[PDB]
């Protein structure tokens, strides 16, 4: 897609040659601005010496002095808003680096939209660019998840980690999994927590189960 | 030029268009009626006529010569008629001239021929309006003409035109104040409905005239920031007319060097375009059959346009959506994957730049 | 051409010579408003099973209640008196649009078809159309933005992306969230109603003072509203600028053309073109700088969707100030509204804190998971309970790691 | 709406009803304020913004005018077609509301007239007394001048009128055309003399000031002095005036 | 005001005739200001009890 000149490498294309082409106009701007009268008889310095006495030929040349040092003042400030803006993105480009390359980041959707795996870079003109490798699902497996389980003086059992989905196999014994990847293992008794009540939506224990979960 | 598409090629100066959208006039006018409104007050006019005497002559090689002697008659006023004032509403200025010829200095007895044939015109000097446009409804508040260059604002240069060259032989001064006292006329009609070039109250332009009923006008006109004429009110009846240009910006949809449609706020057909649907913000006029489904090849703002014309819209993304935190009934957790790779650029520096004052 | 030279055909002539400069002018408004689309699309999404029950009508309901919830006569009742003034409805004006929205929007305030039909005086939009200046709609439009932010809030109560559209209530969405800030163990005594009440009230006094045109309503408005006015003034100042007569008998060029004759005229022409150019250049550079601005704006806003709306994040004070239970947002002029729902204290409960365990050979204990406090209750059993809230759990053997040494703080 | 008149003028104050033309007296009669402050509840029917430009000036600007008003004469009726006015030994006797006892700066001439009438209602001459004593006289004519006065109508006229400066009954400068109607005159002690808000005449300064009407000529006569105030401005009409 | 006439008398009043364009300024220079004073205001916060043995 780069050779020829993928929606993700068309707004690459398109925001690196904007990033080059804004500069290259700026300078390109300034430079035409030597051609600017600015009310003299000429732009040209030793156009004015050439054909005007120093007593007259300064005054011509005082115009152009001010004019060209009022361009410059304008290049200078553009280019202090310029350098701003990129220091906003560079600690983006740092964060990414530290959160998507050198680290596992825990931020939903900050390295690439899916589940990140890992992340290369290599260089751009004036930047990074950053290869996101993500997981993409492609089918969904479907469990019936129980929110505990009500056991017995009863007592309810809850799960202690809570990013985990509880739900009960087809052997009828209970397991655990991820929410990100289909991932089941067996469940047992140091993953349970003891609560006094129980909810309406806790399954009812039985004795074959008990000495697995609590 | 001579077609729609060598039109704009004309305009961006290129003899090869780049598919994408560019900027054109929804219509083209010209030869259209004159209208006019100027402040009722009362009819009173005066003919003014300036004559000009050349004295042309001949020198040794025969270059023809006009006489800085020559004689710029005004009409008579206050018996001085070195001075001429304009003393009514209206005015209209005419300048005409008489040639004649001599061989001897002075003498003028015999008339103009061929080369030494001359007629006189007034041109602009240093005024901010030419002589000929003093026939045209400009409004002042004072108009007063003077061969004398005394306590005179700007002056016209008055020159004979011969059949080899031209040359300035007098000044004419003329003293002046702006002002709505004293209307230039050429020797108060509008036409409605029509595209039209206007003079509205002191307030010049092209566009169509229509009558409206409203009462937003408090003073005679209401203008635009931009300054252009939006109404008028007419001071008899209090009737409100609405003036409008008679052509808007259009979006011509250029593929393949080719207009395939355009997008236009006027329901009229333009470009050679006859079949059109309507959008919510314009009209779309193209080469397709309308009274779709495709791949659009030009796009801008949330619309696409295809080889044939067909005009397309852009729908959202859409998803299968967000995985919940719920572990209660029949919950679904990913289980096949397969990897996508997404890329994307971050600046992390600029190019510094050196530069000698 | 339209905007320097005023249809006029004399003067697109003489604009002949500044073609390039027009094509600089235009294509570079052109690729800012590209790019600005590309990353803005990117963003956006909608779900259709989301959608479908995203509805203040849908929520009302139990049409698509998930069977198993018998209990629940439609989803988050209890929630319904705020969640009413948050979610789009079907019976309103204009379409799908939230009560805050119509408040946000039509407190602060495009066609053009209309600029043309001529039964009236023009007003300030179409007397810019006039001028070569116009409005247009992006990716981002107000309808787009509603889809996104409705199909966000639809997803809390979606219970599967198996296909369908099979709710789940708004009570049970939330206390999964009260979860993850604290295991919740104390299930003998719900304190859903309370914090229902809560909420209803509190999104109550804010569509109030929106209406009423609270700090931070206050602040949003304020913002809100500078949004709008700035991009205003920036068109305002740039239609002014052609009142400017640049050193020219007038700033009208059919004026000039009607008093004076075509070798002068140009001349009076040419000044005007050069201003008018010299007036573009400024716009489109301060335009392009407002972009930047808004770009490093966007991220956050982007941010705040994952980590805010469709995540619970671990970022202390990132969603607002207290503790995060959930977010919702809505459609907002040129941007969004968040309502960032978090939990208050309003006591707190104090307990004697137990550094570790000193066992016997000796052996130190301490507690595995470095978030819990361990302290000694009343009946002198040791608990482990989280510090965001106090919810108390019987502490037991797989909760602590054995260690050779014991400090002079364990117990 | 209904209308009373009520006046206080020999200490205990009356009540009655008026017929006539109340409307048009509410609007071009008001009691004067102390200070010489014209009530914020006047129309200010017929009082125009004084001013030197030839064009039209509309909007909120703050000027030095002659608003405040030394003494407010209403509907003054004259011995004899003719009367003077003084700048200076000016007496105020016939003041509606406060008087104010200081030199007057510029006299107001609230004119009677009605929309599209053309009544026989003018003045022949206004008579302008200058420094040295030239007396320098006003007079408008039907047709252009090529020792008889002329006519100077109030309200709408039937057509164009061409007014001179007379001296010795020879004219001695032209000053131009009057508006289709005129509504107000305004005599300055400066040597302005101001129709409808426009300056149509300067001079030296002027002493004195008298006047001989064709066969109640006036709504009313303001003996002013000039202040600074902001004033809301319709086509050279004051609508509003904030001191 | 100040700034464009320097307390002249005579130049304040040709000044009059560009009142909006002093409003402008001076409006869009408090809005400024007023905007950053509140979420600045919301970022900051004490607590006594901490400054005691701070
Ligand atoms: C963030 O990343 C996620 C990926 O995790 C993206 O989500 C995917 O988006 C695509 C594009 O919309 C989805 O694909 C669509 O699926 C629809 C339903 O599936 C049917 O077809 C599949 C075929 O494999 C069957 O297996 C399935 O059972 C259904 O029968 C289709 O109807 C859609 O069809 C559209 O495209 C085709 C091809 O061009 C056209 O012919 C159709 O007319 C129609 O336009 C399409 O195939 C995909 O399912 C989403 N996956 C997930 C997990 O959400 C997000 O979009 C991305 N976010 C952003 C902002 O980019
Ligand atoms: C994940 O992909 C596998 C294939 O690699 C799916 O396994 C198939 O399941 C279908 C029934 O749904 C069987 O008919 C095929 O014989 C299986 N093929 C195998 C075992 O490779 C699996 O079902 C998919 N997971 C989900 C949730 O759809
Ligand atoms: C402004 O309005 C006046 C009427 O108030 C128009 O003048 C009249 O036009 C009608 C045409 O039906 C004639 O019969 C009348 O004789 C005209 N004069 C009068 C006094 O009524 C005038 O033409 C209008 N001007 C414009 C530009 O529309
Ligand atoms: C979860 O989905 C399964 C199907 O995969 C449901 O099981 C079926 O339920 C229907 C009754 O509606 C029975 O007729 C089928 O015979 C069942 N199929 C199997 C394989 O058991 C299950 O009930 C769903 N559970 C929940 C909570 O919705
Ligand atoms: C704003 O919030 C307050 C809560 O502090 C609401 O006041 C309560 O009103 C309800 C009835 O609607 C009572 O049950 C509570 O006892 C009140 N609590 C108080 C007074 O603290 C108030 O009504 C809300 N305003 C709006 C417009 O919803
Ligand atoms: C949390 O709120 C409850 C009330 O809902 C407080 O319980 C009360 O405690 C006081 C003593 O402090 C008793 O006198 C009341 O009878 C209790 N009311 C009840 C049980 O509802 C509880 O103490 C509060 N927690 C903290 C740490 O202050
Ligand atoms: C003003 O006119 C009204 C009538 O509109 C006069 O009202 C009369 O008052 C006397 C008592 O003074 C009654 O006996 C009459 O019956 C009233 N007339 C009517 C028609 O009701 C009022 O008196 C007049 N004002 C003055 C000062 O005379
Ligand atoms: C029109 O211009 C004249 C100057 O030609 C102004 O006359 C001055 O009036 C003030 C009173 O405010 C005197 O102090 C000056 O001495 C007068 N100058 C001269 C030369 O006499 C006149 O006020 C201006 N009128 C208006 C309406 O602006
Ligand atoms: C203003 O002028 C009008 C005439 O334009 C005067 O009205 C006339 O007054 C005389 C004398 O009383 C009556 O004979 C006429 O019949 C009245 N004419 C009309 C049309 O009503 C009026 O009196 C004057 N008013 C002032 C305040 O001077
Ligand atoms: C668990 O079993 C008991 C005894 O039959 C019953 O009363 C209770 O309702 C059951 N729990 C649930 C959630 O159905
Ligand atoms: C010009 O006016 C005449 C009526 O006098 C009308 O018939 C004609 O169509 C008009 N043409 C244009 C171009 O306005
Ligand atoms: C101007 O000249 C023309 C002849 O071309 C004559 O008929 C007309 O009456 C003259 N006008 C004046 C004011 O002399
Ligand atoms: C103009 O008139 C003068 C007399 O003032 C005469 O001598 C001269 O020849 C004339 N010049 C011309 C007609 O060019
Ligand atoms: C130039 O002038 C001189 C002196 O009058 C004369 O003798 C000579 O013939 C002239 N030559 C020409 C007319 O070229
Ligand atoms: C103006 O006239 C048209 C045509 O009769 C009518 O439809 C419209 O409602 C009128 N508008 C007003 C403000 O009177
Ligand atoms: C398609 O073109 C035919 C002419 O060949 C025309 O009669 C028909 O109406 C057009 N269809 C539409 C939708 O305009
Ligand atoms: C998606 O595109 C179809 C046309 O294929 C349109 O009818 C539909 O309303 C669009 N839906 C969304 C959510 O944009
Ligand atoms: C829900 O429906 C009931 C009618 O059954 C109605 O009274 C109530 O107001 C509705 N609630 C909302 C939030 O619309
Ligand atoms: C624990 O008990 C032993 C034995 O009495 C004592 O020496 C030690 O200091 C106690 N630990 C602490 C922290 O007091
Ligand atoms: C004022 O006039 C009224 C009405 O004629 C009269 O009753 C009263 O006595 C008069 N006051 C004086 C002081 O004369
Ligand atoms: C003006 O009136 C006076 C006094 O009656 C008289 O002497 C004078 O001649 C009159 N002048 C004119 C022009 O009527
Ligand atoms: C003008 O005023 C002087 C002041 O002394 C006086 O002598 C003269 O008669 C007056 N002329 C008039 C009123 O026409
Ligand atoms: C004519 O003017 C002179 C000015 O010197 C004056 O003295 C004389 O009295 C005037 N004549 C008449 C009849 O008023």
């Amino acid at each position: 897609a780069f050779g020829k000149v993928l929606a993700t490498v068309a707004k690459v294309l398109a925001k690196v040659q904007d990033v080059v082409n804004t500069q290259g106009q700026a300078l390109s701007h300034l430079t035409v601005q030597l051609q600017n009268n600015f009310q003299a008889i000429s732009s040209s310095i030793s156009d004015i010496y050439n054909r005007l006495d120093p007593p007259s030929a300064d005054a011509q040349v005082d115009r152009l002095i001010t004019g060209r040092l009022t361009a410059l003042n304008a290049f200078v400030s553009q280019t202090l808003t310029r350098q701003a803006e990129v220091r906003a993105s560079r600690q983006l480009a740092k964060d990414k680096v530290n959160e998507c390359v050198r680290s596992q980041s825990q931020r939903f959707g900050f390295c690439g939209n899916g589940t990140h795996l890992f992340s290369l870079a290599n260089a751009a003109p004036n930047g990074m660019i950053f290869f996101h490798t993500v997981l993409l699902p492609t089918a969904y497996q479907t469990v019936t998840a129980c929110s505990g389980i009500c056991a017995s003086r009863t007592f309810g059992l809850v799960v202690k980690d809570v990013q985990l989905t509880l739900f009960r196999n087809l052997d009828d014994k209970f397991y655990l999994t991820p929410r990100t990847m289909y991932q089941p293992r067996a469940a047992t008794s140091s993953d349970f927590v003891q609560i006094e009540g129980c909810d309406v939506l806790f399954v009812n224990a039985t004795e074959i189960d008990l000495p697995s979960i609590i | 030029c001579n077609s729609h598409i060598n039109n704009i090629k004309c305009s961006q100066l290129t003899a090869n268009l780049q598919n994408g959208f560019y900027p054109v006039a929804s219509s083209e006018v010209g030869l259209v009626n004159k209208s006019v409104v100027l402040l009722p007050s009362f009819f009173a006019h005066t003919t003014v006529n300036i004559t000009i005497d050349l004295g042309m002559k001949r020198s040794g090689y025969g270059q023809p010569i006009a006489s800085p002697l020559s004689n710029i008659t005004l009409p008579m006023q206050d018996n001085n008629t070195d001075v001429y004032c304009i003393r009514s509403n209206q005015f209209s200025i005419y300048v005409h001239s008489t040639c004649k010829s001599s061989l001897w200095d002075n003498v003028f007895n015999q008339d103009c021929t061929d080369v030494l044939e001359a007629t006189a015109v007034i041109k602009t000097g240093t005024c901010p309006f030419s002589f000929d446009k003093l026939n045209n409804h400009l409004t002042f508040n004072k108009f007063c003409l003077s061969l004398s260059p005394v306590g005179a604002n700007c002056k016209f240069d008055v020159a004979a035109r011969t059949r080899t060259n031209e040359q300035v032989v007098r000044s004419l001064y003329v003293i002046y104040e702006e002002g709505d006292n004293i209307v230039g006329v050429p020797s108060s009609v509008l036409h409605l409905d029509s595209c039209t070039d206007y003079n509205i109250y002191g307030r010049t332009g092209v566009g169509v005239i229509r009558q409206t009923n409203s009462t937003l006008l408090s003073g005679l006109y209401y203008t635009s920031l931009s300054g252009d004429l939006l109404g008028f009110k007419n001071v008899s009846d209090g009737v409100i007319y609405s003036v409008t240009p008679c052509d808007v910006s259009a979006q011509a949809a250029v593929i393949d060097g080719a207009i395939v449609g355009a997008m236009t706020s006027i329901n009229s057909e333009l470009l050679g375009l006859t079949h059109w649907t309507t959008t919510p913000n314009f009209y779309y006029y193209s080469i397709y059959n309308y009274t779709v489904d495709c791949e659009p090849i030009i796009t801008y703002s949330n619309i696409g346009v295809c080889k044939n014309g067909a005009l397309v819209f852009i729908n959202v993304t859409h998803s299968d959506g967000d995985v919940q935190p719920i572990s209660t009934g029949n919950v679904t957790i990913p289980t096949n994957f397969t990897i996508s790779v997404q890329v994307e650029y971050i600046q992390v520096y600029t190019t510094p730049v050196s530069i000698d004052c | 051409a339209r905007y320097v030279c005023n249809g006029n055909p004399r003067c697109n002539k003489l604009l002949t010579q500044y073609v390039s400069a027009c094509q600089t002018i235009e294509q570079a408004l052109a690729m800012g408003a590209r790019l600005e689309n590309m990353e803005v699309d990117s963003m956006l999404f909608v779900s259709e099973n989301a959608l479908k029950l995203a509805s203040v009508e849908a929520f009302n309901s139990t049409e698509n209640l998930d069977p198993i919830y018998k209990e629940w006569p439609n989803i988050g009742g209890s929630w319904l008196g705020g969640l009413k003034d948050i979610l789009p409805s079907h019976n309103s004006k204009r379409k799908y649009r939230s009560a805050i929205e119509d408040l946000l929007f039509d407190k602060v305030v495009e066609d053009y078809k209309r600029c043309t039909g001529g039964y009236d005086i023009a007003d300030l939009v179409c007397a810019q159309y006039y001028n070569g200046i116009m409005v247009l709609p992006g990716v981002a439009n107000d309808d787009k933005m509603t889809m996104y932010t409705a199909s966000l809030a639809g997803g809390i109560t979606l219970g599967a992306l198996g296909g369908g559209a099979v709710a789940i209530p708004f009570a049970v969405a939330v206390q999964a969230r009260l979860n993850y800030v604290a295991l919740q163990t104390d299930v003998l005594n719900k304190n859903q109603q309370i914090l229902a009440n809560a909420f209803n009230q509190a999104i109550g006094n804010i569509t109030q003072a929106f209406g009423k045109v609270l700090a931070t309503v206050a602040k949003v408005l304020a913002k809100v509203q500078d949004v709008v006015n700035t991009q205003g003034q920036a068109l305002s100042h740039l239609t002014v600028q052609l009142q400017n007569n640049f050193q020219a008998i007038s700033s009208s060029i059919s004026d000039i053309y009607n008093r004076l004759d075509p070798p002068s005229a140009d001349a009076q022409v040419d000044r005007l073109i050069t201003g008018r150019l010299t007036a573009l250049n400024a716009f489109v550079s301060q335009t392009l700088t407002r972009q930047a601005e808004v770009r490093a704006s966007r991220q956050l806003a982007k941010d705040k969707v994952n980590e805010c709306v469709r995540s619970q994040s671990q970022r202390f004070g990132f969603c607002g100030n207290g503790t995060h239970l959930f977010s919702l947002a809505n459609a907002a002029p040129n941007g969004m509204i968040f309502f960032h729902t978090v939990l208050l204290p309003t006591a707190y409960q104090t307990v004697t804190a137990c550094s570790g365990i000193c066992a016997s050979r000796t052996f130190g204990l301490v507690v595995k998971d470095v978030q819990l406090t361990l302290f000694r209750n009343l009946d002198d059993k040791f608990y482990l309970t989280p510090r965001t809230m106090y919810q108390p759990r019987a502490a037991t053997s797989s909760d602590f790691v054995q260690i050779e040494g014991c400090d002079v703080l364990f117990v | 709406v209904t209308y009373y008149r009520v006046n206080n003028k020999n200490g205990t104050t009356i009540v009655s009803n008026c017929t006539d033309q109340c409307a048009s007296y509410v609007d071009n009669v008001f009691t004067t304020q102390p200070g010489g402050l014209i009530p914020s509840d006047f129309s200010f029917n017929n009082w125009f913004l004084l001013t030197n430009s030839s064009t039209v000036v509309s909007g909120k600007l703050v000027t030095r005018q002659p608003l405040v008003v030394n003494c407010l004469w209403p509907v003054p009726s004259f011995k004899e077609a003719a009367s003077t006015f003084c700048f200076e030994g000016a007496g105020f006797d016939q003041c509606n509301g406060a008087v104010l006892n200081n030199t007057v700066d510029v006299i107001r001439f609230n004119l009677n007239f009605t929309a599209d009438v053309q009544s026989g209602m003018g003045a022949t001459v206004f008579s302008l007394n200058t420094t040295g004593g030239v007396i320098l006289e006003i007079s408008c004519y039907n047709d252009i001048v090529s020792y008889s006065y002329g006519d100077i109508p109030f309200g709408i006229t039937d057509g164009p009128r061409y007014c001179y400066v007379l001296y010795n009954g020879t004219t001695l400068k032209y000053l131009g055309t009057l508006p289709p109607s005129v509504k107000e005159i305004a005599i300055s002690k400066w040597g302005h003399f101001y129709i409808n808000g426009y300056n149509f005449f300067s001079t030296f300064p002027i002493d004195c000031i008298s006047f001989n009407l064709t066969t109640g000529a006036f709504w009313t006569i303001a003996y002013t002095s000039y202040t600074e105030a902001l004033v809301q401005v319709e086509n050279t009409a004051i609508k509003k005036v904030t001191y």
